[PDB]
């Protein structure tokens, strides 16, 4: 039919990077900001003066300049990109009804080639990167208009075990949970894919971290799955980081030891001096209030990362290169993990993002085949 | 008779919850994200008895009433799910068990490197009992963990030697609430 279209996602550990099966034991990388879909190739035709070719390029990335068509493939981890050109390739994957896995379906979409050299620091097994951002030649976008559904995607990324990808709307997984599932506005930035929402505020336990007037912009939260960890502007991240740590030492709960701080976190701790509770390691709540009424919660699961046995560390990173209110930067890079457990449903054509965060006794990989 | 007091919230809403006297709790709430407030005990044991009266059970929304606790060696969650709110937890399907006036499915479930009492990131089976249909509240009611344990082995969910903490809880989610619940 036109149905929605289904793969299960994985967390890799070693990168801590999220992919979805491509096709011949092949796997993606989910890049959520990311625009194209590519991956390396064996041994398609479309002009570079076309539509499609110049959308593709309309808003280069990075390192990268700008008749066969030409695309510009980067790598989400390191930024390096490089020259190869779009072919017609098959994403094997199943049909959904919301909750199962139903049928087979090869969708045709096209990707670029990219050079082996390209893989560099992404999975192993991975042979490039599925652009989820919203676009021409975003995965989404290719399947809405290839298999006639929405352009719209849902994920539901795992701690652990296989989460959910699901491109083209139908009805939402956990139909039980997902009734009451929040929305949040996505936000229009210049030249830029991304996927941004708003936050007036932030609190940490039951109290606003003191942050601007509008320095959590209109816009000044993204999303990426390309870190584990939150990345936080200067004026966001000294006075959330404080927060926490004094509401952390607080706590009747275990006194938490400081240890050797592992980089590029600069906030660890021992991880038999942190306490554990149903949130996951007993640290203050973290809450973004979220344009929608609706705030999205960060417990220990979302806000430390367990770096080595015995340690874990705050997931909050500064942004090094950035002044204090630099309007183009965001003020707040949500990562993987503060994803992670969460039905995000994102909804191009609406301009929202949904969002619930799944209850704590049950998380995506609960998703399936009875 | 109780040593032992859960209050979880991850912050969404308001949660007031109330350690009552002896094994009294309270909870009322509203506008959650999700919450788990019980009584019971430190050291679980699969032959407790577990009393409880219920005097309410007002959920509007996702929202469980339910022993649940933990082992060691192996690691293991349970649950003895004997009212709910809107929805009524499954997973997958073992079998049922006839125990104190009700009939019970029991259910297997799988969490991966999700929280748990050993850390953040951990891998873990939960056993389910969950009653077929709401049991009454408002009168004594038991528990005879038991005869969910034996249940539990006959169909090869074998709990772990070392018992953690085994609470009467009250769970909500996504959803508004008040909740009465004395244990003993």
């Amino acid at each position: 039919e036109g149905l929605p279209v289904l793969a299960p996602v994985t967390k890799d550990t070693a990168t801590s990077l999220y992919t979805i099966p491509f096709h011949d034991g092949a796997s993606l990388v989910l890049d959520v900001a990311g625009l194209l879909v590519w991956s390396t190739c064996e041994g398609a035709e479309i002009a570079c003066s076309s539509p499609t070719c110049l959308l593709a390029n309309a808003y280069p990335a990075p390192g990268c300049p700008a008749k066969p068509c030409t695309a510009y493939p980067s790598n989400p981890v390191t930024g390096a990109c490089a020259a190869g050109s779009l072919f017609h390739t098959r994403f094997a994957a199943n049909t959904t009804d919301g909750n199962k896995p139903v049928s087979e379906v090869n969708v045709r979409v096209l990707a670029a080639c990219a050079p082996s050299k390209l893989l560099a620091s992404l999975p192993r097994g991975s042979t490039g990167v599925a652009g989820l951002a919203g676009s021409g030649l975003a995965l989404p976008s290719q399947v809405a208009s290839a298999q006639k559904v929405p352009n719209k995607f849902l994920l539901c990324l795992p701690t652990g075990g296989p989460g959910v990808a699901i491109f083209g709307g139908g009805p939402l997984p956990w139909p039980q949970f997902t009734q009451s599932m929040d929305y949040t506005p996505l936000v229009a930035k210049g030249g830029s894919p991304a996927h941004y929402i708003s936050a007036r505020s932030i609190k940490v336990e039951n109290t606003r971290v003191p942050i601007s007037e509008r320095a959590l912009a209109t816009g000044g939260v993204m999303l990426s799955t390309r870190l584990p960890y939150v990345l936080l502007r200067r004026d966001v991240y000294r006075p959330l980081v404080d927060a926490f740590t004094k509401a952390l030492a607080a706590q009747g709960a275990p006194v938490a030891r400081a240890v050797k701080p592992v980089a590029p976190f600069e906030l660890c701790y021992d991880t038999k001096t942190l306490g554990n509770n149903p949130g996951g390691y007993w640290v203050p709540n973290v809450l973004l209030e979220l344009d929608g009424g609706s705030d999205w919660a960060m417990t220990g699961k979302n806000s430390m990362v367990d770096v080595k046995p015995g340690t874990a560390c705050v997931a909050f990173v500064e942004m090094k290169g950035v002044d204090a209110g630099d309007g183009s930067a965001p003020a707040v890079i949500l990562g993987g993990a503060q994803m992670e457990d969460f039905v995000l449903d994102f909804d191009m054509e609406k301009k929202r993002l949904g969002f619930l965060r799944l209850p704590h006794f049950t998380g995506c990989s609960s998703f399936n085949f009875a | 008779s109780t040593d032992y007091w859960q209050n979880w919230t991850d912050g969404g809403g308001i949660v007031n919850a109330v350690n009552g006297s002896g094994g009294n709790y309270s909870v009322n709430w509203s506008n959650t994200g999700n919450f788990v407030v019980g009584k019971g005990w430190t050291t679980g044991s699969p032959f407790r008895t577990i009393n409880y009266n219920a005097g309410v059970w007002a959920p509007n929304g996702n929202g469980y009433l339910t022993l649940y606790g933990w082992t060691r060696s192996p690691l293991i969650e349970y649950y003895v799910v004997d009212s709910w709110g809107t929805y009524r937890p499954t997973g997958t399907y073992k079998g049922t068990v006839k125990s104190d006036g009700g009939t019970y499915d029991i259910y297997t479930t799988t969490r991966y490197n999700a929280p748990s009492i050993d850390g953040d990131r951990t891998t873990f089976t939960q056993y389910w009992s969950v009653r077929q249909s709401k049991r009454p509240t408002g009168s004594n009611a038991t528990i005879t963990f038991t005869n969910h344990v034996n249940a539990w082995k006959s169909h090869g969910m074998n709990l772990g030697s070392n018992w953690a903490y085994q609470v009467m809880a009250t769970e909500g989610y996504q959803s508004s609430g008040s909740s009465n619940v004395t244990v003993w």
